[PDB]
């Protein structure tokens, strides 16, 4: 099953302030239009460039993520789990079972902050950069039941994490989602008065999209 | 490119017995290795990967071992169903390489 | 229930071309990268070619490096193999596969279809 991601999973692409203004960046997004695996439960899916999650499912039904490369004892993997008070982000060579893991020996890495997670649709974006794991989240509300809100909504970083790991694959840790992979895009970004990313231009979809981006006017 | 070699080439065993096959990288190729199971006019089929993990529906029988260079594929005891040539592939950097093969007969 | 399905096979000359095609369902094609491997008569397993998910980054075996182009249509979910100045060393049955592989594709499930039959003669 796959739904279409009419313009979801733009993020801010960096800590720069900028306003008033259309900027021209080539960065790894989630192309527009594209198509979106649609999961209901919980397979093993590849990570690839850097990943785009959606749900909306409540926080405790969706508890996090593994990320890694083998996924067992014999290799770092990342793991983030949300829980009623806080948000614990490991890095250890687990063990997992099947309440997460039964092990975690050779640990790297910790990090514990406030947690992640008509009904709330939650965007996350995962990359993996030069050792950094890099987070992206917007929590909007939604009227939808069979498929992804129409309308534009930038994702906001949420943390930077310099776990220093390769990440091949990963799995959603569950107690109905969408995932879809980004590629290296040119887009054409609309900065408002306040620097808020109000649009955007993928000049990689069509012949108009193509003429905007050009002429650097939407 | 690593090279890959199997040992032995083929080996004759009965039902019950226990049959070693021998897999050794010219490069240490750390833990990254398929162990696959081909019959005739069939497509190899996966039954161990990252060495010594078991695939979904793998029988208990079969297991494997080993690290760096030298790898083994053991069955503990052999069925009627087993006989069928094993392959063993690395995948440690491209590009990707299948050792000989091993017959296995009765 | 997950398929591959080879098509294109046959039988052609020395030095001409002939390309492959692949046919995938069940699963989510455009999520995974894929190989491409073959086996001649009375031979064991050969690695030919991998494309990544995107068609982006493409790599060969030395033994058909220069003379076979591998591509993919993600619209179509179909994996192409195009084969130029086939030798006859290069008779064999070719299988497109999606290969379990922690560090490269990243798939955690092996995926293989029946195979066809090329010849060249
Ligand atoms: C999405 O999948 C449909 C088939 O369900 C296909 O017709 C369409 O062209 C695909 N779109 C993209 C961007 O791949
Ligand atoms: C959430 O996890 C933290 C760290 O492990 C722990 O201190 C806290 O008590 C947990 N919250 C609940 C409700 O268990
Ligand atoms: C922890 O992991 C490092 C590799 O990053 C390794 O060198 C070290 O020996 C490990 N420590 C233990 C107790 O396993
Ligand atoms: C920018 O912020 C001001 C408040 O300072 C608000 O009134 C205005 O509507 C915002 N502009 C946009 C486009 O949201
Ligand atoms: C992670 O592994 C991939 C394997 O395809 C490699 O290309 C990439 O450079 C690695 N990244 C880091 C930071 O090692």
């Amino acid at each position: 099953a796959y739904t279409n991601s009419f313009t979801r999973g733009v993020y801010y692409p960096d800590k720069v302030f900028r306003s008033s203004v259309l900027h021209s960046t080539q960065d790894l997004f989630l192309p527009f239009f594209s198509n979106v695996t649609w999961f209901h439960a919980n397979p093993v899916l590849p990570f690839n460039d850097g990943v785009y999650f959606a749900s909306t499912e409540k926080s405790n039904i969706i508890r996090g993520w593994i990320f890694g490369t083998t996924l067992d004892s014999k290799t770092q993997s990342l793991l983030i789990v949300n829980n009623a008070t806080n948000v614990v982000i490991k890095v250890c060579e687990f063990q997992f079972c099947n309440r997460v893991y039964s092990s975690a020996n050779n640990c790297t890495f910790e990090y514990v902050s406030q947690p992640f997670l008509f009904k709330n649709l939650r965007e996350f974006v995962f990359k993996n950069i030069d050792g950094y794991f890099k987070i992206y989240s917007k929590h909007t509300p939604i009227n939808l039941v069979r498929d992804l809100p129409q309308g534009f909504s930038a994702l906001e970083p949420l943390v930077d994490l310099p776990i220093g790991i390769n990440i091949t694959r990963f799995q959603t840790l569950l107690a109905a989602y969408y995932v879809g992979y980004l590629q290296p895009r040119t887009f054409l970004l609309k900065y408002n008065e306040n620097g808020t990313i109000t649009d955007a231009v993928d000049c990689a979809l069509d012949p108009l999209s193509e003429t905007k981006c050009t002429l650097k006017s939407f | 490119v690593i090279w890959m070699t199997q040992s032995p080439s083929s080996l004759s065993a009965s039902v019950g017995d226990r049959v070693t096959i021998t897999c050794q990288a010219s490069q240490d190729i750390r833990f990254y290795l398929n162990w696959y199971q081909q019959k005739p006019g069939k497509a190899p089929k996966l039954l161990i990967s990252d060495a010594s993990n078991m695939e979904t529906g793998v029988p208990s029988r079969f297991s494997g071992s080993g690290s760096g260079t030298d790898f083994t594929f053991t069955i503990s005891s052999l069925q009627p169903e087993d006989i069928a040539t094993y392959y063993c592939q690395q995948y440690d950097n491209l590009p990707f390489t299948f050792g000989p093969g091993t017959k296995v007969d009765f | 229930e997950v398929q591959l399905v080879e098509s294109g096979g046959g039988v052609v000359q020395p030095g001409g071309s002939l390309r492959l095609s692949c046919a995938a369902s069940g699963f989510t094609f455009n999520s995974y990268g894929m190989h491409w491997v073959r086996q001649a008569p009375g031979k064991g397993l050969e690695w030919v070619a991998f494309i990544r998910y995107d068609g982006g980054n493409k790599y060969y075996a030395d033994s058909v490096k220069g003379r076979f182009t591998i591509s993919r249509d993600n619209s179509k979910n179909t994996l192409y193999l195009q084969m130029k100045s086939l030798r006859a060393e290069d008779t064999a049955v070719y299988y497109c596969a999606n290969l379990k592989d922690s560090r490269y594709s990243g798939s955690y499930y092996d995926y293989w279809g029946q195979g066809t039959l090329v010849t060249v003669s």
